[PDB]
């Protein structure tokens, strides 16, 4: 199981967002990591490109991975989800329902 | 081909699966028993319309190209028909790729259910390897 915290958060424009994920109940080592976003009620999910505004911190020892999103704007509102990648870093939101990966339950982010 | 137990163990050892990513050979043999009943030609259709192919039941939505799937991910870069051969090379090479990331051997749900937590060494007991 991937335990993603928090479940929801409201931020002001210009603030930063941190989402933390930890892999529990796993006999296996933490591999590649993925982050997904669905802009509010748009109704499609997309992989986030790590870099620039989007800074990941991984601790493979504790099987923990965290995303910080800097310089928030109203356009960053939506739901964010972390997950395990496959095949050496391939990411796709449908992995979340597959036998090949695990994902967190998501974070509902509001930016004012 | 329907492998015998020791026959498969020996084949999987020659193909380098013993302790691959820390999983001892018995894991791989047990997984194949419960996924395919040791049958290289095994296929099982899924709810999503994908199919699991071969000795290690590798899925066409993610791992192989079935030749009729728009935008096929084909993460093992193989036709699914390569996974249906008495020669297990392509299946083993794809399994190595799968197990090296993601959830390890949890990628095989029959492993999780029938193998993980057991005396998997039993699956190679009595074999000449
Ligand atoms: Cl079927």
């Amino acid at each position: 199981r991937v335990d993603q915290t928090p479940r929801s958060v409201t931020k002001e424009t210009g603030e930063s967002l941190t989402i933390n994920c930890v892999l529990r109940d796993a006999s296996y080592a933490l591999g590649s990591t993925c982050w997904y976003r669905k802009k509010s009620g748009e109704g499609n999910e997309e992989s986030i490109s790590k870099g620039g505004r989007y800074v990941e911190t991984v601790n493979s020892g504790s099987k923990s991975f965290s995303l910080r999103i800097n310089d928030l704007t109203v356009e960053d509102g939506g739901t964010y989800r972390c997950g395990l990648g496959v095949a050496g870093g391939y990411c796709d939101y449908a992995l979340c329902s597959s036998r090949y990966a695990e994902c967190g339950d998501g974070t509902a982010v509001t930016v004012n | 081909k329907v492998f015998g137990r020791c026959e498969l163990a020996a084949a999987m050892k020659r193909h380098g699966l013993d302790n691959y990513r820390g999983y001892s050979l018995g894991n791989w043999v047990c997984a194949a028993k419960f996924e395919s009943n040791f049958n290289t030609q095994a296929t099982n259709r899924n709810t999503d319309g994908s199919t699991d192919y071969g000795i290690l039941q590798i899925n066409s939505r993610w791992w192989c190209n079935d030749g009729r799937t728009p935008g096929s991910r084909n993460l093992c870069n193989i036709p699914c028909s390569a996974l249906l051969s008495s020669d297990i090379t392509a299946s083993v090479n794809c399994a190595k790729k799968i197990v090296s990331d993601g959830n390890g051997m949890n990628a095989w749900v029959a492993w999780r259910n029938r193998c993980k937590g057991t005396d998997v060494q039993a699956w190679i007991r009595g074999c000449r390897l």
